[PDB]
RNA sequence: GGCCAUGGAAGUCGGAAUCCGCUAAGGAGUGUGUAACAACUCACCGGCCGAAUGAACUAGCCCUGAAAAUGGAUGGCGCUCA
């Protein structure tokens, strides 16, 4: 279903896209275009587990 | 709602010197004199020095204000018809049958010939307006152009020449050939 | 054959237009109204259509 | 009333970063793509922060504001045209070696 | 033409109310027999009160204070059209609160077809502040050092023939 | 060059979508252009001038709506700050 513990290693491996704040946003990118797709991202669409640590959910400031 | 008074500014350059009397204007520059009356419309003039004049409608409803402006902007360009000249590009548009267009006298009139527009027998002939100077263009292949000090004689012969060339009987989205004025300018870049 | 450039010249004055939906007028395509009075200046308007 | 918001808000940033750097000089571009302004803050991640916006706002919001923050004053004449900002603080040439980097010209 | 009249009335005084209150109305009539007769028409627009139940106690002209003073009025009004009951605000220049009614009355039956019936006046106010003067057709003449000719003057004449060629100077 | 449809569709054939990141600015795109991109144009934000602007509604006169047969009737002439 993803991450998998590697939604950054998706952001970390496409370390060269979204020219973001702070790595995270790089995330974020991944995060906004894969929600068009539409499967089992944490149980339902994105746009909402992305808006959850969007505005501070659990816990990524990874460095 | 009859406006108390509503004025425009008129600038008149360096070496033009603009003379009004009795609603009839005469407008003198380097290019040239250029003439026209205006007792169709009630409008005053007041000098306000040698290079503004102030155009002026008193107690004016929607409509005679309205014509106030068109007064300022034909003056206008009466002053750059004598400052900057004017001059119409037009390109020749044809998808097979070429126009073959000459500027020819006849009778001692200028004319403009224009022959074989979508394969016609017929021959076209526009009268060239007085104080209008055709040419075709070199520098480009299938270009007129129309030029002289006033607008409104070029821009109408342009007209006429351009009105001259129109598609009958077909589409006319696909039928696109025609004499197109294609740059509206100054003798003076 | 017409070039591109010399197509978009000569479509300005055949197809960039508004058509009056009443009486049938050849407008600006920016144009509210139809000048015309026969339709009571009607703001009933569309696009031309174009060759498809 | 959305837009009176995001003005609160971009005079909020405004000073946010005016007290936590200083000095800066002068900053005007033309002609700048979007992918343009992405280049220089893309290697300038904490060093500076490119401070955008326009004009108007950011001078009289400044200048009503010349109150806790006076010193400046005689300063807003500098403000004309297209001119952004990139608040930061280093020195005459190591900002130069970081911004003026990446050009684009064209004939 | 219209006077400015204060009139003052009551219900009739009963056992149970032997002061009734005191009601004061301006009214815009052209003779004082109109005036208390306006004056019924509004009382029984708000008040339990009617001509036959009630007394008029006084009427009295209300001349203007200063009748050679140009000043703006802003007159407030409701009105009936063909179709429905409409608010309107209006501005007047004149020198008499009379005049500007006068106006008023005027105004309303050529722009609207609104008949003398058809309006109420609920509010005339002199605007002392130019800052109060809301319309244009109005505030076009507050500007400083107003200025104006009169173009193509017509001159009436008294005989039927001229010798002479017209002309419209002025 | 978002996903899927598609010979191909990359914003501009068609369907779930309509998000994110930088932004002050930008739509998984308002058009023209390509077999397709590209291209330019727009959406919105900039610089510029600088004092006004946009939308909906109400009702007066006028206009459209408003087609019949002998030539012809605000009574006629005629009338347009009437
Ligand atoms: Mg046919
Ligand atoms: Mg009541
Ligand atoms: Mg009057
Ligand atoms: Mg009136
Ligand atoms: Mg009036
Ligand atoms: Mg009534
Ligand atoms: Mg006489
Ligand atoms: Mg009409
Ligand atoms: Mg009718
Ligand atoms: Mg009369
Ligand atoms: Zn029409």
């Amino acid at each position: 279903n993803i991450p998998l513990d590697e939604i950054f290693e998706i952001a970390r491996k496409m370390q060269h896209k979204s020219f973001g704040k702070n790595l995270a946003s790089v995330s974020k990118e991944i995060l906004g275009t894969a929600q068009s797709v539409g499967c089992r991202v944490d149980g339902k669409n994105p746009h909402d587990i992305i808006d959850a640590i969007n505005a501070g959910e659990i816990d990524v400031p990874e460095n | 709602m009859k406006y108390i008074q509503t004025d425009q500014i008129l600038d008149i350059p360096e070496g033009v010197t603009v003379d009004i009397k009795a609603r009839v204007v005469k407008v003198t520059g380097p290019r040239g004199e250029l003439t026209k009356d205006l007792k169709h419309i009630d409008v005053t003039f007041n000098k306000i020095n040698n290079r503004a004049i102030k155009i002026t409608v008193h107690n004016g409803d929607r409509k005679h204000v309205a014509a106030l402006r068109t007064v300022k902007s034909l003056i206008a360009n009466l002053i750059t018809g004598v400052t900057k000249g004017y001059k119409y590009k037009m390109r020749f548009v044809y998808a097979h049958f070429p126009i073959n267009v000459n500027i020819i006298k006849k009778d001692g009139q200028d004319y403009v010939e224009i022959r074989n527009f979508l394969g016609e027998k017929r021959v076209r002939e526009v009268k060239i307006h007085e104080g209008v100077t055709m040419e075709i263009s070199s520098t480009q292949k299938d270009e007129l152009i129309v030029s002289g000090n006033s607008l409104e004689a070029v821009s109408q012969n342009a007209a006429d020449i351009q009105q001259i060339c129109r598609v009958r009987n077909k589409d006319i989205r696909k039928f696109l050939d025609g004499i197109y004025v294609s740059e509206r300018g100054t003798i003076v870049e | 054959m017409i070039e591109p450039s010399l197509k978009a010249l000569a479509s300005k004055y055949n197809c960039e237009k508004s058509i009056c939906r009443k009486c049938y007028a050849r407008l600006p395509p920016r144009a509210t109204n139809c000048r015309k009075r026969k339709c009571g200046h009607t703001n009933q308007l569309r696009p031309k259509k174009k060759l498809k | 009333g959305g837009a009176r918001e995001k003005k609160v808000q971009y005079f909020s940033k405004l000073r946010e970063l005016l007290e936590e750097y200083k000095s800066i000089f002068v900053v005007g571009v033309d002609n700048v793509s979007s992918q343009q302004m992405h280049e220089i803050r893309k290697a300038l991640r904490g060093d500076a922060v490119v401070l955008m916006g326009k004009n108007t706002m950011v001078r009289r919001a400044i200048r009503g504001f010349l109150s806790e923050l006076p010193e400046f004053e005689k300063l807003l004449p500098f403000i004309k045209g297209n001119v952004g900002f990139i608040f930061t603080n280093g020195d005459l040439k190591s900002i130069r070696d970081i911004v003026v980097s990446n050009v684009v010209a064209a004939p | 033409r219209l006077n400015e009249y204060q009139v003052i009335g009551r219900n009739l005084p009963t056992e149970s109310v032997p002061e009734p209150k005191l009601f004061r109305m301006r009214i815009f009539a052209p003779n004082t027999v109109v005036a208390k007769s306006r004056y019924w028409y509004f009382l029984q627009k708000l008040h339990k009160v009617k001509k036959a139940s009630g007394e008029i106690v006084s009427v009295n002209i209300i001349s203007e204070a200063k009748p050679t003073k140009v000043k703006t009025f802003g007159i407030w009004l409701r009105y009936e059209s063909r179709s429905g009951i409409h608010n309107m605000y209006k501005e007047y220049r004149d020198v008499t609160r009379v005049g500007a009614v006068e106006t008023m009355y005027q105004d309303l039956a050529a722009r609207h077809r609104a008949r003398f019936r058809s309006i109420h006046i609920l509010k005339v106010v002199e605007l002392e502040k130019t800052d109060d003067v809301k319309r244009q057709y109005v505030k076009q003449f507050l500007t400083k050092d107003l200025k104006f000719p009169l173009p193509h003057r017509v001159q009436k004449s008294k005989k039927l023939f001229q010798a002479t060629a017209p002309t419209t100077f002025y």
